[PDB]
């Protein structure tokens, strides 16, 4: 069965970097045949997708992010990854990610001083 | 059984944002990850609902509107924003519970020399309530002096040409939006995720 739990996040002052992954399991063969995307959560039920990458590379992202934001996949590995440039503290929230219609419990992103 | 939402996403023709269009889906089989895994669009981005969730709800009806703004004010298509189209146009409650979509349309709703084709509401008495619609003309008062609705000084017509040029920076060049709005009755409910 498929599944996927998201890492690399944490503390970390304005204008730091984070790189988080999106790690799937019980694909075979398969990782690659699907989109993949990072969410990021804010208080009152409020979900922004943050990047999406589809089966062949192809993304895009909110104005919001873009420039600070990439998406990259490895089908090799099973990963995605999303790198976070010169954060902001609008930028904290719980991040997380999903590989088709699999979706992760998240991690925690802290921007503050 | 699929629901249609193609009909309403790939849309030859979009209405301007004072005359949005809504379009009711019901009895059907809704498969959200044909939009949220798309890289199509730039923004997705929901309220009152997770992701996570969206293909193991079922809803009474969801509405579709759909309608073409600046980029930059794609922002004010949330809950708790102010703003000409917020205020004027396409109005979303504090309650808000559904998904917001919009992808940069420069290539099909902009003209060289400008498109007089979308339009804004530029005045108004007062804001409109959520989920109203307002696509009257009448002549507006802008002096203390009643127009009698003829034209003329301090007597404005109420709409505005956006007036797209496809040289524009990327804020002020067309975007297509949909919203979509999930709605929970007393009734049964029609519109599922496939499970
Ligand atoms: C809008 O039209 C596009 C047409 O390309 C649809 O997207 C394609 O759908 C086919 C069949 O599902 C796929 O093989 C392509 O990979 C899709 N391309 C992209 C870029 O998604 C799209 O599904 C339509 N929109 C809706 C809401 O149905």
């Amino acid at each position: 069965e498929v599944q996927v739990v998201e890492s690399g996040g944490g503390l970390v002052q304005p204008g730091g970097s984070l790189r988080l992954s999106c790690a799937a399991s019980g694909t075979g063969s398969t990782f690659s045949t699907y989109a993949m995307g990072w969410y990021r959560q804010a208080p009152g039920n409020q979900h922004e997708r943050v990047a999406i990458i589809d089966s062949v590379g192809n993304t895009n992202y909110p104005d919001s992010v873009k420039g600070r934001f990439t998406i990259s996949r490895d089908n090799a590995k099973n990963t995605g990854y999303l790198q976070m440039n010169s954060l902001k503290s609008e930028d904290t929230a719980v991040y997380y990610c999903n590989l088709g219609t699999i979706w992760g419990q998240g991690t925690q992103v802290t921007v503050s001083s | 059984n699929l629901c249609p939402f193609g009909e309403v996403f790939n849309a030859t023709r979009f209405a301007s944002v004072y005359a949005w269009n809504r379009k009711r889906i019901s009895n059907c089989v809704a498969d959200y990850s044909v939009l949220y895994n798309s890289a199509s669009f730039s923004t997705f981005k929901c309220y009152g609902v997770s992701p996570t969730k969206l293909n193991d709800l079922c809803f009474t009806n969801v509405y579709a509107d759909s309608f073409v703004i600046r980029g930059d004010e794609v922002r004010q298509i949330a809950p708790g924003q102010t703003g000409k189209i917020a205020d004027y146009n396409y109005k979303l409650p504090d309650d808000f519970t559904g998904c917001v979509i919009a992808w940069n349309s420069n290539n099909l709703d902009s003209k060289v020399g400008g498109n007089y084709n979308y339009l804004y509401r530029l005045f108004r008495k007062s804001n409109l309530k959520p989920f109203e619609r307002d696509i009257s003309t009448e002549i507006y008062q802008a002096g203390s002096t009643p127009c009698n609705g003829v034209e003329g000084f301090n007597c404005y017509f109420p709409l505005q040409s956006y007036g797209f040029q496809p040289t524009n920076g990327v804020g002020y060049q067309p975007y297509r939006v949909v919203v979509l709005s999930f709605e929970l009755l007393h009734a049964p409910a029609t519109v599922c995720g496939p499970k």
